[PDB]
């Protein structure tokens, strides 16, 4: 898409239709005549285009109206309403841009933001841009959160997010124009290597992959068409479903064999009856010939009865010989029909041991993408965010992803080494009690109008809690926390002095020995300028590999690489890092997934703000005080950076609407 | 609407494999034993047919009679008339059999004989005695 319509696409908006959000802010327009709606839509789309064409400078209402044509620039209040809406909800003027109108002299309202990950930082910038007083409390000694970047000398490798998953409609596309992000495309090709250290032939490499894709489609069929979603009261997982589908494919293989050999016995038993008939006929022919012979031995002259006997037996013999010849005809038909069936048997097995191991790699890769064992994923909902996927090649951040949060962090009040311990929210306001991570006895109190919580779902899940809420979070919120899944995947950064792998190959796989260890160091990444290889630990392996020392992990890494490239081509690594995301107390996992028993609706519940009870009984309904953002709060883009970013923007708009008022809804 | 190609999944089959903890292993074993059962049943009848084939060795070659090629004649020799009467006694209405016994009379001539010499060879009596067997 291109033009004004492409701007709507790049902003994840339908170009020719008004969204639910727009309907709320402009109920006069959407309920009005179609012509006005199209004027609205064009204004919206054109304003977006303007911002998108140049995202390094602020787009003011004046600059917008300037570049608008008739009859679209005739209604100046409509333009002002649209621009304000777009600025408020962070569709325009978000990220890092030069301000034309320097920030308001004095600030209105006070917001404490827990955590300075991308979701926290995104909101902070927006709120500050709206003229609010903003302070971020970070437990770590750095910004970025799950955007973690290892740096040493010339080696730069991301231990957290790493990939921009396509620029088409990605808000990170805008950010990448604002920040010096060295984006490099990822070549799709991924050669696999079995336990022995030798490549899987393009024959099997395609047979197994196609079978994997087929098995997935099959689970989708099981879910939507056969409605196989509840088993023994428990919700069915993707893992369970895949197992069932595999078992039915092994069943069919045996069913085919059974009825093929069943064809053979039916034909072989026809032959048995024919051969019996033939043996009994050759028996009668043998006897009848002897009788004809004896009748011929009676030399002439003979009376007519004796002549008749010869003739009669002659007739009878040729008659029985006619039958036998027609039976030997049938014998030849069935005899070749048996060589027909025995020549082409059906499939021997569904999948061999070699095949099943390669399939397990494909399962590991899926366990990697969801950062969780397939037995935890919801069958119905695990892929609920597929429709919202971006277009274009996936890219890597070659200079380290941390450049993004660091750039966002500029000009913001951030208290590092500050671990929030308690959140207190009441009808009159909020206090947040944090401590210093270095000396835990040194206590801090923060008074604010509103709290934006961007604590990871892993943190929110902690039992006993690492952060206490006063009053406690409502049951509807905590049940969403328990239901939702928070998965885990880890990385091994290997820094060498020389490139000993294929420089044109971005990623290559290693096929594990067992199902149990399919996730263990199953994938390797070559992405950086420097000689750095990156090893992935997924599925059930991730959690277990955290209890194993770096030396042993790096050991197993070298072993695998030796098997693939040569026992003397793989040198000792100069620098090594191994991530432990489940162990990390400020994460308690890697990112969320749609657990069995959960749905995309739980993400909506997570995003819902909390309104305290009234202080004085009988006092009017209070303002909402506790707001939530982050990866686990955005239904359509969970478990991503852009998702976090977007959730930040979402809350900043909601908070500003609440505490600065929406002037654009009139 | 329908499963993928090379993929087999029916409502009936799903319920049968998910009936309990190891209903999957049970069903797959019943077919594993069914296969072994049918496979050894094959070798059994294969062995039976191999023995029956060896008893048919040589075919019916030493029992074949050379082809008698004789031209069809119109006139009935007394000999042929007597052959006919006996052929009726043994075969009844199988005109093809009777024609073959005589040798030089066509199937139609045989049928004509039945009408022509009907009273003179009491063919009614001859036929009713064939039915008596
Ligand atoms: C881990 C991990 C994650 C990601 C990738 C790899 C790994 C290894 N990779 C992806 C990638 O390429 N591309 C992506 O876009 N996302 C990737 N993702 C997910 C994104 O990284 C992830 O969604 C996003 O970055 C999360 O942003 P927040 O919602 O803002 O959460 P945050 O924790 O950052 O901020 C919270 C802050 O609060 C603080 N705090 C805590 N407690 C306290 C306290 N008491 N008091 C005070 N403070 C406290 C904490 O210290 C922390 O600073 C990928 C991906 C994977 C699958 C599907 C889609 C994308 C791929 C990849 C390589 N695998």
């Amino acid at each position: 898409p291109s033009g004004v319509e492409g701007a709507a696409f790049q902003s994840r908006l339908p170009h020719d239709r008004m969204t639910s959000q727009e309907a709320a802010c402009f109920p006069d327009i959407i309920s009005g005549p179609q012509q006005t709606q199209k004027v609205f839509l064009f204004i919206r789309n054109r304003t977006l285009q303007l911002w998108l064409d140049n995202p390094k400078i602020q787009l003011t209402f004046e600059a917008t109206l300037q570049q608008l044509e008739a009859p679209y620039n005739s209604d100046t209040v409509l333009v002002h309403r649209v621009h304000s809406y777009l600025e408020r909800h962070g569709l325009i003027n978000f990220g890092i841009y030069k301000r034309i109108k320097p920030l308001p002299t004095k600030k209105t309202g006070k917001v404490i933001i827990i955590g300075s990950g991308v979701s926290g930082l995104a909101a902070a910038r927006q709120l500050q841009s709206f003229g609010m007083d903003v302070t971020l409390l970070e437990a770590r000694d750095r910004v970025g959160g799950r955007v973690a970047t290892f740096r040493k000398g010339n080696y730069v490798a991301d231990l957290g997010a790493m990939v921009v998953t396509g620029l088409g409609g990605n808000p990170m596309a805008v950010v990448s124009k604002q920040v010096n992000m060295e984006l490099a495309k990822i070549k799709q090709k991924c050669p696999l290597y079995e336990a022995n250290g030798q490549a899987v032939p393009k024959e099997k490499d395609e047979m197994v992959e196609q079978e994997f894709n087929r098995l997935l489609e099959a689970t989708s069929y099981l879910s939507h068409q056969l409605d196989f979603n509840v088993l023994n009261n428990k919700p069915v997982s993707l893992g369970q479903a895949l197992e069932v589908v595999i078992q039915l494919q092994e069943k069919h293989v045996k069913d085919e064999q059974i009825e093929h050999w069943k064809k053979i016995v039916k034909t072989q038993e026809e032959l048995k009856e024919l051969l019996n008939k033939m043996v009994n006929l050759k028996e009668k022919i043998k006897e009848l010939h002897q009788q004809y012979k004896e009748a011929s031995e009676v030399k002439p002259p003979r009376d007519i009865t004796a002549e008749f006997l010869v003739k009669s037996k002659h007739r009878d013999l040729t008659a029985l010989c006619k039958e036998y010849d027609e039976l030997a005809e049938t014998q030849g038909k069935l005899e070749e029909k048996l060589q027909e069936l025995e020549a082409n048997p059906p499939s021997d097995v569904y999948l061999s041991s070699r095949d099943r191991q390669i399939l397990d790699w494909h399962f590991a890769n899926l366990e990697f993408a969801n950062a969780t064992p397939l037995s935890t994923l919801s069958l119905k909902h695990w892929d609920q965010d597929d429709d919202f996927e971006f277009t274009g090649s996936h890219l890597t951040v070659r200079n380290g992803y941390s450049c993004v949060p660091v750039a966002l962090a500029e000009g913001l009040d951030i208290k590092l080494n500050t671990a929030v311990r308690q959140v207190r929210y009441t009808a009159s306001g909020c206090e947040v009690i944090a401590v210093n991570t270095r000396s835990t006895s040194q206590t801090f109190i923060y008074k604010c109008d509103a709290v934006l919580c961007t604590l990871p779902l892993g943190v929110l899940k902690q039992q006993p809690p690492a952060v206490q809420f006063v009053p406690p979070l409502p049951e509807w919120k905590t049940s969403a926390v328990q239901r939702m899944g928070f998965g885990n995947l880890n990385k091994v950064v290997l820094c060498f002095d020389r490139v000993f792998w294929d420089p044109s190959v971005n990623l290559f796989g290693h096929v594990g020995s067992t199902t149990a260890s399919r996730g263990e160091l199953f994938l390797f990444w070559n992405l950086y300028k420097a000689p750095i290889l990156l090893a992935l630990v997924a599925g059930e392996a991730a959690g277990i590999m955290e209890n194993i020392s770096d030396d042993v992990i790096v050991g197993r890494c070298l072993a695998i690489l030796k098997g693939i490239f040569g026992s003397s081509a793989v040198p000792q690594p100069k620098e090594t890092v191994v991530s432990r995301w489940r162990a990390d107390p400020w994460a308690r996992g890697s990112y969320s997934y749609v657990a069995a028993g959960s749905s995309g609706n739980d993400y909506d519940l997570m995003a819902q703000p909390i309104t305290p009870g009234p202080s004085i009984p009988g006092a009017p309904q209070p303002i909402p005080r506790l707001f939530f953002a982050g990866e686990h709060t955005i239904r359509n883009y969970p478990a991503t950076v852009h998702g976090a970013l977007l959730s930040g923007l979402r809350e900043a708009g909601r908070i500003a609407d609440q505490f600065l008022g929406a002037m654009y809804t009139l | 609407r329908k499963p993928p190609k090379g993929m087999f999944l029916s409502q009936e089959d799903v319920e049968a494999v998910s009936a309990n903890a190891t209903a999957a292993t049970t069903v797959l074993r019943q077919l594993d034993m069914e296969l072994v059962s049918v496979k050894r049943q094959i070798q059994n009848i294969k062995q039976t047919n191999s023995a029956l084939k060896e008893k048919l060795d040589g075919g019916i070659e030493p029992y074949r009679l050379p082809e008698v090629i004789q031209k069809c004649n119109a006139r009935w020799t007394t000999e042929e008339q007597l052959l006919a009467v006996q052929a009726i006694r043994k075969y009844g209405r199988d005109f093809q059999a009777i024609s073959d016994v005589i040798g030089n009379k066509s199937v139609v001539q045989v049928k004509n004989f039945f009408v022509n010499y009907r009273r003179r060879f009491n063919i009614d009596e001859v036929l009713q005695e064939w039915e008596a067997e």
